[PDB]
Order: structure tokens, then sequence, then C-alpha cells
RNA sequence: CCGGGCACUCUAACGGGACUGCCCGCGAAAGCGGGAGGAAGGAGGGGACGACGUCUGGUCAGCAUGGCCCUUACGGCCUGGGCGACACACGUGCUACAAUGCCCACUACAAAGCGAUGCCACCCGGCAACGGGGAGCUAAUCGCAAAAAGGUGGGCCCAGUUCGGAUUGGGGUCUGCAACCCGACCCCAUGAAGCCGGAAUCGCUAGUAAUCGCGGAUCAGCCAUGCCGCGGUGAAUACG
């Protein structure tokens, strides 16, 4: 990005529930260009947030993704003496993208055998607050805590 | 009932030739059903464009066939003789069968 | 896999036929 | 319950079971069941000593296996070598016995890999 | 493989069924290694060639199917050290 | 009688008829969800039925053929984007905000000797 | 190639399996096109001047 | 399929079409942003295309060609061998280590090319490779052809396994004068290493990367996983 800004790929609103977060969603889960499977298991993972849960999946995804969205993280900066680690807040943009990122990382980790309950009980144990994809968005802000201390190198 | 294949390695000639074909046929006596292309076959060859050693690096070319159809249904022996002696074709091939 | 000559997936990819992938249609 | 020399298959399916034997699979065992008209998607688990022992005389009788049929693979292999011929010396040499290269990797008949200086 | 084949060049083939009926047998040297052997050819010692010299090869009855240029070998080894 | 359509997504083209009625649509003489059933994206095929409101109002004949599924799919969806605005063609309206009255000039990039497959390259290598 | 080899080629009686394309322009035997009897090189050397009918560099 | 029309799809030639030519903003202009156009914008995407020169770059083994050199041989023909060797070391790749996965069944949707010294429908024999028969096509007119992933259904239940198919034993098929060295393919058996790879390191900015299949050139056959291409599905991410 010498040039440009370079501007961001601008995603076709979900068919089923109507919504863009979710495509970027499912993009996320899928290996090797199948959408069919990407949805076909995400959609499952709703089937999974019903009959085991009674709240409203898409109400639920809307959240553990806003509890998992890292609030400050920590990048580096090359200075006069050596390469530093710079506490600065995740743009809104990429607060995103690192959300639904971890949230697959984190769910294809969990032991349970098929796809979409990991899926499930991730976004579940996401959304209560004591999911593994969120220990990934404490602990990055946590290594923010720490360096505070060369937060007067932020750009 | 007979029809005229046509075939060459030019198509600014090919048609050129179907065309003439037309009114030696049309104005030349009974009905004949304009020029219908056929597709093109393309026989290409890709290959290492120096002597030694340049793997990447290939130019390549192509030799294309080109097939043109002109059907005739009704016979004058105006048409049949300008279609045998009045022929101006170059590097242009024709057929013609009577099924 | 595609290398396992005894399946489907096998044979397709090696481009043959047999008593795994039999020709029909 | 246990076919030709000891070999206890169990749990799982049947006609899964049966590859665990030496001398039989896929087909092999496919074959067997119908033959000795057993249902393949039973369990050796649970099934009649019934039909237990039809397929056990059927098997243990049609083909050899694993004791007769080990031995008889290992006095093919001693009869390539002792006569001489080529196919032998590369038994003989730990070597691979159908074509292919062995300036690169022969490593599973070559074992791993032994460095040198150079 | 072959089938309706079993290929034998007529070269040693004819010395060979020439050896059975003479009644005297001895040592013959051929290039033909894409033959195949026997059973007139047992007892008999003929010479391969491996592309350098001509080995002789004593045939014996489980040498059968095999093709001459089996008992002769084309390359040199011995290792590396 | 009726109304038509034209489109096509990357080598795949479809022919779309809309005459009204129930709102049936057929695909290559099947009902659109046995040949389509269990595909994710299928019923965005005809977005700009419900975008410009018409919905229980056209049943609908289409032939389809070259590409794939997914790509015959944008085509037809290019094909109710045309023809609906034949019918009252100020349907241009809503519909070209939308999207839906423009080609996806989106095709594979060839292949190009000494690449792989034709941006992809070979692995370096420098020793 | 030599001169023995180029005529060789020519004179392909005695088990028609060794019978092999050679180039018709130089004795080469690799990379002959079964259509033209050229070699690869040929045949770019030919197509280049217009001496090959119909023949044209293509793109896409 | 027939009548019938070519309207559409398409086929393949010829033109059209976007030029920052219009509007507002900036600006001295050139341009830059933004707008509405329209299928398309700010060179629309991709080719072909590679300055004076550089590397005493590459190639006397395609060819040509100065000089040197051999002349019953440094030339020429053959049979066989070798280029395929294996303690090892590197490059480029294919196949994987599995459950977004494997197997079986049923069921869809491509493009570009090849073929009447060939491609081979369909019937029969064979588990099969293949072999008998045998029609059509000088080929948008018949054939290669099944596209594969996908879809539906069923099975496997986390196991060095219905993962993975290296190795080896036996049995055959086809080409070819001939498959020991050195072939490809089918079947039965065998089932190895392998549970995401140290230091290190490659590619890719969109119909791309991944992933899935298909054709062709060479060619008897084939060690093609290579190469040159074709379309199917189809991401992520660029603060800077
Ligand atoms: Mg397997
Ligand atoms: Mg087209
Ligand atoms: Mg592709
Ligand atoms: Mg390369
Ligand atoms: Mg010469
Ligand atoms: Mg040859
Ligand atoms: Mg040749
Ligand atoms: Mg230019
Ligand atoms: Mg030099
Ligand atoms: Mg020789
Ligand atoms: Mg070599
Ligand atoms: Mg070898
Ligand atoms: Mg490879
Ligand atoms: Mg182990
Ligand atoms: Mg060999
Ligand atoms: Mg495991
Ligand atoms: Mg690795
Ligand atoms: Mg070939
Ligand atoms: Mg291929
Ligand atoms: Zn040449």
């Amino acid at each position: 990005a010498r040039r440009r800004r370079a501007e961001v790929r601008q995603l076709q609103p979900d068919l089923v529930y109507g919504d863009v977060l979710v495509t970027a969603f499912i993009n996320k889960i899928m290996r090797d260009g199948k959408k069919n499977l990407a949805a076909r298991i995400f959609y499952d993972a709703c089937k999974i947030i019903q009959e085991k849960t009674g709240q409203e999946p898409l109400k639920v995804f809307k959240q553990a993704v806003e509890n998992v969205k890292p609030r400050m993280e920590v990048r580096s900066r090359r200075v006069g003496g050596a390469n530093y680690q710079v506490p600065m807040e995740v743009s809104p943009r990429r607060q995103q993208s690192l959300a639904l990122r971890w949230l697959v990382q984190a769910a294809n980790q969990r032991p349970e055998r098929r796809a979409a309950v990991r899926i499930a009980h991730e976004l579940m144990d996401a959304a209560e607050g004591k999911g593994g994809a969120v220990k990934k968005k404490e602990d990055v802000e946590r290594m923010a805590e720490a360096n505070r201390a060369y937060a007067h190198y932020r750009w | 009932k007979i029809r005229i294949k046509l075939r060459g390695f030019d198509h600014k000639t090919l048609d050129a030739s179907a065309q003439k074909i037309v009114e030696a046929a049309r104005r030349s006596g009974a009905q004949v059903s304009g020029p219908i292309p056929l597709p093109t076959r393309v026989r290409r060859f890709t290959v290492i464009r120096g002597p030694f050693k340049h793997k990447d690096s290939r130019e390549h070319f192509e030799l294309r066939t080109h097939n043109r159809l002109v059907d005739i249904i009704n016979p004058n022996r105006k048409t049949i003789e300008q279609l045998m002696t009045l022929d101006l074709p170059t590097g242009v091939e024709i057929e013609i069968k009577t099924v | 896999g595609k290398g396992d000559r005894r399946t489907r997936r096998g044979k397709i990819w090696r481009g043959t036929y047999g008593k795994y992938r039999p020709r029909k249609k | 319950a246990r076919i030709a020399g000891v070999e206890i298959p169990r749990n799982k399916r049947v006609d899964v079971a049966l590859t665990y034997i030496y001398g039989i699979g896929k087909a092999r065992a496919k074959e067997a069941l119908e033959k000795t008209g057993i249902n393949p998607a039973t369990r050796v688990k649970d099934l009649t000593e019934a039909e237990v022992v039809r397929l056990r005389e059927y098997v243990e009788n049609t083909w050899k296996l694993e004791g007769e049929l080990r031995a008889e693979v290992a006095a093919n292999i001693k009869r390539l070598m002792d006569i001489g011929c080529y196919r032998g010396l590369r038994h003989r040499r730990g070597l691979p016995v159908r074509g292919q290269r062995t300036r690169t990797n022969a490593r599973t008949r070559k074992g791993p890999r032994k460095t040198v200086a150079a | 493989s072959l089938k309706k084949g079993v290929f034998v060049d007529d070269h040693l083939l004819e010395k060979v069924l020439e050896l059975n009926a003479k009644g005297e047998k001895r040592l013959i040297k051929t290039w033909s290694r894409r033959s195949t052997i026997v059973p007139e050819m047992v007892g008999h010692t003929i010479a391969v060639y491996n592309g350098k010299q001509h080995v002789p090869v004593y045939i014996t009855e489980n040498m059968v199917g095999h093709k001459l240029g089996e008992f002769a070998p084309t390359r040199t080894y011995r290792g590396h050290g | 009688e009726q109304y038509y359509g034209t489109g096509r997504r990357k080598e795949a083209v479809a022919r779309v008829f809309l005459r009204p009625g129930n709102g049936k649509v057929t695909v290559n003489g099947q009902d659109f969800n046995e040949y389509f059933q269990g595909l994710v994206r299928a019923v965005a095929a005809l977005e700009p039925l419900r975008a410009v409101d018409a919905l229980g109002h056209f049943d609908a004949y289409i032939t389809v053929r070259g590409g794939g599924k997914s790509g015959q799919i944008d085509a037809i969806k290019l094909g109710i984007a045309r023809a609906l605005v034949q019918y009252n063609p100020d349907y241009r309206a809503k519909l070209k905000p939308l999207g839906f009255l423009t080609r996806d000039a989106r095709v594979v990039e060839r292949k190009k000797y000494g690449k792989h497959k034709a941006r992809r390259a070979p692995q370096y290598s420098k020793r | 190639a030599r001169k023995a080899l180029i005529e060789k080629a020519k004179r392909t009686p005695k088990f028609k399996v060794r019978a092999y394309t050679r180039c018709v322009r130089c004795g080469r035997a690799r990379s002959v096109y079964r259509f033209f009897g050229l070699c690869r090189i040929c045949l770019r050397e030919l197509a280049h001047k217009g001496q090959l009918p119909g023949v044209r560099k293509a793109s896409w």
C-alpha cells in the first residue's frame, strides 16, 4: 500500500439473517473455497444454539463477537535505539477481523468431534464470556497493559 | 439440396469467397441460404523461445482453420456452370455434394 | 486419497478404470 | 472370537475386523461374509457362535493365512536369493526390487539415512 | 509379461535343442538376455553377456520362467567404503 | 403474454421468461428447488423480485447452460434484472443502485508460461 | 546432428519401432512437431518470416 | 423427435461503445477528488510487445561459421551394456498425516482442445486391465466424455484407524522384434514412514491465493506428480 489508502472489500450481505458480518464470518470457516460447507456448518451451529439454548442465535453472535473484540493491542515501531512493543487501540475494522479469526481458531481447537458443535459451543462460551477465544482477547489487552510504559511512542 | 463447405487459413479471403458464390447463385439462379460461420478449429503450438535452455520464456503460435457453410436448394444450369468455370479462389478450399 | 489406486479417488487421479472405478453411464 | 492362528478381532464391525487377519482384507472379507451368508454390518462382539463357526471354518479352510502364508512368502524370497538371480541380490542387499531409483530416496527399504562427509 | 508369447531368440534355441539330441553338451555363449529359459536349457552351461563379457551360468530347474539376463548382472558395486 | 431478459456470469448463460401467476419458478424443466436443491446462495438468484416487490406476481420459465451451478445463479439474477426492467422500465429506479443491471466482467485469468496458475509462481530457490 | 545420423533416420526399416521423427531442416531429433516435421527452433524460425502458411503468433 | 420458424442461446466476421467528452469542488494550466452515466470508467481486466546498453552472460551438442585437431579412425555399421548405478548431500514437485475428513450408492452444472495410418458409441466375454464383435464421423452433424469438487442418502466414531498407501509376494493385461537390467496398467495379498515438520524459507492483492477436475504437444508404449492450457467453486488482508 505504497500509493493507496488500500480501501476495503465490501461483502454482500447474508441470504438468511441478511447481514454482512455473517458472511464475513462464514468466509472464515471456509477451507479451500467451499462455501456450502461453510454455511451448512455455520447454520447448523444455530440449530445447536436453539434446542440447546433458548435465546435467538443471531443475538448470541453479535454479542460473542463484541466480547472477543480486542480494545487495544501491541504492535511494533523501529526507532533510534531498539525495535519496541507499543500499545495502541485497534481500529474498528481490525477489531472485527481479529475477533472473527480468533473465534474460529479457538473453535477448531475444542475437542468435540463435529464442526458445527465446536462453533456452537465456542460462540456460546464466548457470548457468556468464558470462551477460549476470549482468553486471547484479554491476553492481548494484557500485553498493552504491560507496555503502557512505552505508550509515548505511539503513532 | 447441394451444400458447399468452405475452409482456409485466412478469414479475409474466405468470407470474400463465400460472398462471390452467393451472387454466382442468388442473382444467377434458385434460392441459396446465406453464409453461416462454422466454429473455427485451432491448432496451437507453444514453443521455447531460445535454442538452449530458458524454459520459461516461450513464444506461442496458432494455425486457424475457419469453416464457412452455404446451402443450395434448387439447381440451375447457370448456377452450376458458374460454380465450375467462374472460380476465383486463391488459398481457399471448396467442396460440394449431392446429398 | 488420490494415491490409493484401490478407490474411486485414486483411479480418477491416475486416470484409469477397474473394479474400483468401473466405466458406466 | 478367534480365527486362524489366534488373531482375535472384536467390537467394531465384522467385515472390517476381518482385515486384522494376515492374508485378508477389503475384498476377501466382503466375500466370505455372503458365502457364509452373514450380515457384515454386525459387530463381532455379538453374534451366534453359529455364525462364528461358519465364519472361522470357511476362512481358515479357503485360503492360507498368517502362519503358513508368511512362511510361504518367506520361502519365495529365499528361492530368489541363492538362485543367484537379480531380484535376489536386491533382497540380499536390502535394496529396492522393482526398478526405481536408488540415487535418492529409497528410504522405506534403505532404513534411516546414514550421513557421511563431503 | 506376455502369454501367447514366451519369447526366446532362435539363436540359442537352435543350439540348445541341438545339444539335447546330439548326445553331447558343452559351453555356449549368447548375447540374448531378452530370452526366457528352460526346459531343455536346464543342465546346460550358457555364457550370457552383461555388455562387457560373457558370464557362465549353470542352469537348474527353479531358474525357469526367468530371462537369462537375470543371472548376468550389468553393474559393479561392492559399496562405497 | 410474457417478459424477457438476458444474463451471463462467467461462461454461464441464462435465458429468462417471465409470465405472471403464483410465482412458480422453473429451471431447465425442473422446479427451481429441485435443480438447485441444497445450495446456499440459490435464493439470491431472484433478489430484484423482492427488491421491486413483485413476489407471487410472476411465474418463471428459465433455461440455463454453460459455467457451473453457482455462476448460472448470478446469470439468472441478471435475467430477472433485465426482464423486470422490460415491463415498466421505470424499474431502473431501484435496480441499478442495487447494482442488479451490471454484468460481472470477472472471469478466469488465463495461465502464463513460467508461472504455475497464472499468478502463482514457482518456489524461489537461491541455492 | 551428424550425417550418418540424419541419414539412418531415413533408412527406416528393420523393426519399425526404431523409426523416429528427426527435423527436416536440422537433423534435430528432440522436440519435432509431427505436423510440420520441423523442430521447435526451426518452427519459430520459419513462422517468423511468414513462410508458415496461415501461422501467426497468438495472444489472449 | 417430425412440421415449422431463427426470435433467443450460440457460432464467427464486421462495426458500434467512453474520450475525464458532462456536472459541482480544487487548480495558473496538466491533472487530482467527488457526482451522475452506462455493460463498462479515470490506461475496464488480461495478453502480445522488452530502449542505448550490462553481465568477455547462455549456447561450436539445433543450425550456421573462422581457427586448431583425427583419417582402416577422433569417421562408419552392429549386438549387448550404460545414461535408470547408491554411504550420502541439495533444488523443484506429487501424495498425505484425517471428521470443514475417508468410503459406497444415487443425482446434477463446464470450457478448451484432440480424432476416419485415428477417436471408438452399443452388445457380448472377463471382478478388472482388457479382449471379441461392431455402427457413426473427412466431424458445431459421430467419438474421446465420466467433468471433479458439489448435491442426497447411508456407513466409519478419533483409532496409526474404513486415516495414509510406501514396500513386498503371487496372479494377469497391453504396446512392442523384445519389457532381466528399465516399462505402464488390473486384480489378490502385504500394508511402511507419517499424528502438521529445527534453524530457516516460498507464492499470492480478486475472480487472485487456496482447492477441484478436464484437454493438448512429444508419443509404439511410458516412468507426466512435468510442462503449456481450460474452465468449476472461490476466501483473507493492506494501518502504513
Ligand atoms: Mg484408504
Ligand atoms: Mg463466449
Ligand atoms: Mg483455475
Ligand atoms: Mg520450471
Ligand atoms: Mg553437422
Ligand atoms: Mg520412438
Ligand atoms: Mg523425435
Ligand atoms: Mg507499447
Ligand atoms: Mg564466458
Ligand atoms: Mg546401440
Ligand atoms: Mg537423466
Ligand atoms: Mg534404477
Ligand atoms: Mg513431481
Ligand atoms: Mg510411528
Ligand atoms: Mg529394466
Ligand atoms: Mg489422529
Ligand atoms: Mg513441510
Ligand atoms: Mg502419450
Ligand atoms: Mg493432466
Ligand atoms: Zn530444426
